[PDB]
């Protein structure tokens, strides 16, 4: 989408793999703001928008 | 046939959606309990 019309996407009730996301070679910024990236894959939440 | 969902006319903002595996003279009884504890 566009950054005036950005993409919100609500993802509940599964299971999110961060190290997926962390260990791949094709992110040149993946800056965590108020947690860390290692603690991410133990960590639950309500819910993630995307 | 079902053919006739008349039962809301908005979704606004949703916050959890779950599909699942259905439930379901008299010939069946069927016994439910819904319980609200701590969320
Ligand atoms: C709830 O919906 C209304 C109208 O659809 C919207 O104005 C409001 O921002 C929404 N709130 C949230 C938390 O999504």
């Amino acid at each position: 989408a566009s950054v005036y019309a950005w993409n919100r996407k609500r993802i509940s009730n599964c299971v999110a793999d961060y190290s997926v996301l962390y260990n791949s070679a094709s992110f040149s910024t993946f800056k965590c703001y108020g947690v860390s990236p290692t603690k991410l894959n133990d960590l639950c939440f309500t819910n993630v928008y995307a | 046939m079902e053919s006739e969902f008349r039962v809301y006319s908005s979704a606004n903002n949703c916050t959890f959606e779950y599909v699942s595996q259905p439930f379901l003279n008299f010939k069946n009884l069927r016994e439910f309990v819904f319980k609200n504890i701590d969320g």
